[PDB]
């Protein structure tokens, strides 16, 4: 079982799943926000 | 209001009795009697209260 | 004392000698004691000026919508006009604080430098505690003690947080607190942060 | 420079004109209801929206209908690169001070190579979220000196 | 003690069957402010 | 504290054959069933043992909140109507300030429990009158008169292995009737009793292959 935590904590796999979740993030303010070329706020 | 006013009561007596009587004899009028009983505070809060 | 976590043990950072001491830096940010100082020193500051700030704001608020009184909301107390021109008054706050804030900071250098006056050799002052000052600034004699750090501390940590608050729901209402207050207290379920979204 | 806001100008409506045409003539070879027409409605209020909050942040609008940075300095159009510029300042500083950290804190091992390949998620995750530190920390440092290095250059 | 406790929490809330005759006590909290609740008494 | 090692003390989920050896079978309602293996460190099997207590006392209450109101609907006085469809019921306040109240109140509850696991006995609530000595703890069964008021989870009543056994097999069981009951509305649109009833009229062929 620990190993399979120390492989999980090899690069690679971390990475992926860190860039997906950031990718999700980005994609979700663009729906929520179209087009957002400006700072409408101040 | 009496209902419950009084259910507390006659519960916390009956704690009170059972909590008091391995100090004195097991006997009614040895306890449940509080002129030899009396000062609890610190001994039972819980039921106190 | 008081650990605000009952499970959680406290970092060496914060022993308990400080006043209002709870282990409460989850980040740990005052590892360093010399910077644990200067956020002491800030805290301090940013508590009594705010504890100022959320007096001014909901006092004046009150006794004008009480009909005792009649002055403009603390946002709406800008374009009012005065006696004296904004750009006068801000420059001579600008020249005082000037002053009185380096002295401060010299003193934080310093313990114990820029004590006396310098106009006058007398009447100076009696050496302090830093971030406590001496005699001209506690005239009733009030003994620093325990309990009173503890208390000024907490008060303004929640000024600061009253403060921000005044501050956020301005800006999303631009209405008078106390208002916000009187439509809550009329309905807490139906006024709420939900519902102004 | 002559820039108007495109609040005012008029090739600006023309492409947004000429947008919404096309779309509406293509938006009329299906059903009215198919799901796909109904996307198509939708990309066109979407578009139509875009135009109109362009419309509403002083976007100041080119000679050809297209809008213009100002990035010259006056806060009046800085809702395009001052504010968006210091955030992504914070944010780069955050990743640039909290991976300095982990690895000034990882070098204390025995093969810091098999720490660097393989991060330490649990002191990963306990360093990671201090980012609200790093303009201060960073900031005492240099005070403190500790930030820099003078004649130490190669093995550590 | 669990009775004892539960029953505590009893004879203090019962009160607030007929609290009083003075506006109720509060211009919010709609359940049955001064509406006070021995409404099932007659009519 | 009993232990259900190897042999007819053990009686297999898999009959002919010999469970895992980290398998002891301590905690009640073991039968040496883990073909992944996932409790094979022991941080690990705690953790999933509290999980899974956790999980069976929730769907306990969650089926017992679906089954009840639509008995008492069918027969009873009161109509509470489709369950599943209760969760869009329209009452007093919106649905978000529900969400935020029961997320507020439900992360200082938990949030202590979840100290007391990383912490025992750092986190309890059991007062101390003077000379009566309190319990101890046993994580995920805390004792003392807040949550063990009736004296069951200590002795006289049953051996205590038997009647955590007896709640991890009521709470496995109402975790299937828990997915059964939201599966179901998935595929059908009536309540448990109504699939219920429909299978007693037509056994042989009200079914899932009944279309
Ligand atoms: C630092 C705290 C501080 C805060 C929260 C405010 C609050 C405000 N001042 Mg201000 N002031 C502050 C510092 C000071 N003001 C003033 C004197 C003035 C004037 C004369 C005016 C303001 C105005 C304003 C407003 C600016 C509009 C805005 O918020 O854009 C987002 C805002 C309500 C303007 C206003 O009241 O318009 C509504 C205005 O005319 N302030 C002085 C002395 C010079 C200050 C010194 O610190
Ligand atoms: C002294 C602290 C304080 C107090 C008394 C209030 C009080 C109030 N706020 Mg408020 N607020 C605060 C701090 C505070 N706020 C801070 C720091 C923020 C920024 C995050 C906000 C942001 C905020 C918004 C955006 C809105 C309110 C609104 C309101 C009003 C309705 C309550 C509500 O919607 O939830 C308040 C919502 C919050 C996010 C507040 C969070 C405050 C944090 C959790 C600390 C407070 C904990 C504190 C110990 C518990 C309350 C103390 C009180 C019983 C004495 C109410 C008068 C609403 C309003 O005016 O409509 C009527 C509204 O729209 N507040
Ligand atoms: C400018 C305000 C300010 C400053 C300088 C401090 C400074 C300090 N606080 Mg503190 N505090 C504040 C506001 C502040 N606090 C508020 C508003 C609250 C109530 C929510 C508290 C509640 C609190 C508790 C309960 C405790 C402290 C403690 C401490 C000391 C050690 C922790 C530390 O290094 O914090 C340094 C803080 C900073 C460098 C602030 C950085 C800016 C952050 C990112 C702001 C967060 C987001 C913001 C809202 C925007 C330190 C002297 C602990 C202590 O040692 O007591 C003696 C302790 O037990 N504080
Ligand atoms: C030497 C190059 C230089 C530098 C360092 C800056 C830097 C800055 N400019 Mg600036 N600016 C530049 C060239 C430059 N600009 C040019 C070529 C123009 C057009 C002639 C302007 C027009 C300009 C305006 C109109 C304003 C600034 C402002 C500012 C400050 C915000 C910032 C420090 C603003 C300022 O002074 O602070 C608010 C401001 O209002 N700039
Ligand atoms: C947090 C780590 C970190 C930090 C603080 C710096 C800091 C710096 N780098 Mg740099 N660098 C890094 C990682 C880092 N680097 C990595 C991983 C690579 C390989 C891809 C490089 C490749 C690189 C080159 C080729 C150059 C610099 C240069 C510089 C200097 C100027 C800034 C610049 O041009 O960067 C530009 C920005 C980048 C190159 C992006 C790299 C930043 C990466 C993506 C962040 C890595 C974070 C970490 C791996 C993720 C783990 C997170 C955490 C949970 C552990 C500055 C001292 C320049 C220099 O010499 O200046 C004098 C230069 O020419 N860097
Ligand atoms: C998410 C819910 C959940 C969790 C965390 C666990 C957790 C665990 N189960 Mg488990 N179990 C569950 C639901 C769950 N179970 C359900 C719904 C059933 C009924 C099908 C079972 C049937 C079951 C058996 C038959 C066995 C376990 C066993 C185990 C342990 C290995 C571990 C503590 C094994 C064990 O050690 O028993 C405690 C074992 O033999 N479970
Ligand atoms: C597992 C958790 C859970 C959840 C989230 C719900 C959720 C709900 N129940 Mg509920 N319920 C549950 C378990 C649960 N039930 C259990 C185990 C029982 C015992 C059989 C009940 C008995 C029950 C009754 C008798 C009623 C609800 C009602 C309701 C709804 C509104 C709550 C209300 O006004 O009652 C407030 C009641 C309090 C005691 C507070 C809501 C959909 C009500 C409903 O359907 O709407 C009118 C209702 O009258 N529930
Ligand atoms: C079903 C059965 C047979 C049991 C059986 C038991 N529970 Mg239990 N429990 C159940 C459902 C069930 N529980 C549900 C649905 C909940 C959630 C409300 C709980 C919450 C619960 C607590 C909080 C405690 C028990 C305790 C106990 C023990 C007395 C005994 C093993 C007690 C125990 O063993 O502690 C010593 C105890 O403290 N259970
Ligand atoms: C306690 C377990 C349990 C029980 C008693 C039932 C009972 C029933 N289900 Mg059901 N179901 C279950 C679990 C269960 N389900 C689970 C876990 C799922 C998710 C896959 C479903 C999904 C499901 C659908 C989609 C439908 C039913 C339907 C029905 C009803 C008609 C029988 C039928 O065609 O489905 C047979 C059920 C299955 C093939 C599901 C297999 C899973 C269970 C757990 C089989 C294992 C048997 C069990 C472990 C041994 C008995 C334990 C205990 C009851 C003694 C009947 C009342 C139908 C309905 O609505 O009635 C009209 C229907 O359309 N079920
Ligand atoms: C909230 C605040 C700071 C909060 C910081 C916190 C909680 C930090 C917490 C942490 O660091 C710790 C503890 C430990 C870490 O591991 C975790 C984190 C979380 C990182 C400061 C506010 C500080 C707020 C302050 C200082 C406000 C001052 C207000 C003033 C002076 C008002 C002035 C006016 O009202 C008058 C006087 C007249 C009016 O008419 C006009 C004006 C000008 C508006």
């Amino acid at each position: 079982m620990r190993d399979i935590k120390t492989y999980l904590s090899v690069a690679p796999v971390l990475s992926t799943l860190w860039f997906g979740a950031l990718a999700g993030l980005l994609i979700e303010i663009n729906r929520l926000f179209p087009d957002a070329l400006s700072f409408p706020f101040f | 209001t009496h209902a419950y006013s009084k259910a507390l009561l006659f519960l916390g007596s009956g704690s009170v009795i059972h909590s008091m009587e391995p100090l004195v004899g097991y006997s009614p009028d040895k306890s449940q009697n509080m002129v030899l009983m009396g000062g609890l505070r610190k001994y039972i809060p819980i039921t106190r209260t | 004392k008081g650990s605000w976590l009952p499970g959680l043990q406290s970092p060496a950072y914060l022993d308990g000698s400080l006043a209002g001491d709870n282990g409460f830096d989850p980040l740990a940010l005052a590892e360093d004691p010399e910077d644990l100082r200067w956020f002491v020193q800030a805290e301090l500051v940013n508590g009594r000026w705010a504890m100022l700030g959320v007096a001014g704001m909901l006092i004046p608020e009150v006794l004008t919508k009480a009909g005792l009184l009649n002055a403009p909301e603390w946002y709406d107390a800008g374009k009012e006009t005065y006696f004296a021109s904004s750009s006068t008054l801000f420059v001579i706050e600008f020249i005082l604080f000037h002053y009185v804030e380096i002295r401060r900071w010299q003193d934080i250098k310093n313990p114990g430098s820029v004590n006396q006056d310098p106009i006058f050799k007398s009447y100076s002052l009696p050496p302090h505690e830093c971030g406590y000052p001496g005699s001209v600034f506690n005239p009733l004699n009030f003994a620093p003690t325990l309990e009173n750090k503890e208390k000024e501390l907490a008060n303004g940590r929640l000024a600061m947080l009253a403060f921000l608050g005044f501050l956020v729901q301005h800006n999303v209402t631009g209405k008078g607190p106390f208002e916000n207050l009187q439509q809550h207290l009329a309905d807490p379920w139906h006024n709420t942060i939900i519902q102004t979204i | 420079a002559g820039l108007t806001p495109c609040k005012e100008s008029k090739a600006f409506a023309k492409r947004e004109k000429q947008s919404v045409k096309k779309l509406n003539s293509s938006l009329k070879k299906y059903a009215p209801d198919s799901a796909p027409a109904l996307a198509i409605q939708a990309t066109i209020d979407k578009t139509k929206r875009r135009f109109e909050n362009y419309g509403k942040f002083g976007l100041l609008c080119g000679s050809d209908g297209l809008p213009h940075l100002i990035v010259s300095g006056d806060q009046r159009h800085w809702g395009e690169f001052i504010t968006p510029g210091v955030l992504f300042l914070y944010i780069a500083g955050w990743i640039g001070w909290v991976g300095r950290s982990y690895l000034i804190a990882v070098s204390g091992e025995k093969k810091p190579a098999m720490r660097e390949i393989i991060i330490d998620v649990e002191l990963a995750a306990r360093i990671i979220p201090r980012g609200f530190i790093w303009p201060v920390a960073a900031y005492r440092e240099l005070i403190n000196g500790d930030l820099v290095v003078d004649d130490a250059d190669i093995g550590y | 003690l669990f009775p004892l406790l539960i029953l505590l929490l009893f004879t203090l809330f019962i009160g607030f069957i007929g609290i009083s005759f003075d506006n109720g006590g509060m211009d919010n909290g709609i359940a049955e402010l001064t509406i006070l609740s021995k409404w099932l008494t007659p009519s | 504290t009993v232990c259900e090692p190897l042999g007819p003390d053990r009686p297999v989920w898999f009959p002919g054959t010999a469970p895992p050896p980290w398998l002891d079978g301590s905690l009640p309602g073991d039968f040496g069933f883990d073909p992944l293996g996932f409790g094979s460190e022991p941080e690990s099997l705690r953790w999933f043992a509290q999980a899974e207590l956790m999980h069976g006392r929730w769907a306990m209450l969650a089926v017992a909140g679906i089954l009840i109101p639509e008995i008492l609907q069918k027969w009873g006085f009161m109509e509470e109507f489709s369950w599943y469809t209760a969760g869009e019921r329209e009452y007093f306040a919106d649905p978000w300030t529900l969400f935020v109240t029961q997320m507020a109140l439900m992360g200082w509850v938990e949030g202590r429990r979840w100290m007391d696991y990383l912490n025992p006995g750092s986190v309890d609530i059991e007062p101390r009158f003077p000379n009566r000595k309190n319990p101890t703890p046993d994580v995920g069964y805390p004792g003392g008169l807040w949550f063990d008021w009736g004296n069951w989870g200590r002795g006289s009543p049953e051996p205590v292995m038997v009647l955590r056994t007896k709640e991890i097999k009521n709470g496995r069981l109402a975790m299937l009737a828990f997915v059964g009951f939201w599966f179901q509305v998935v595929y059908t649109g009536q309540g448990p009793l109504d699939n219920l009833f429909a299978h007693l009229a037509d056994p042989g062929h009200c079914n899932i292959f009944s279309a």
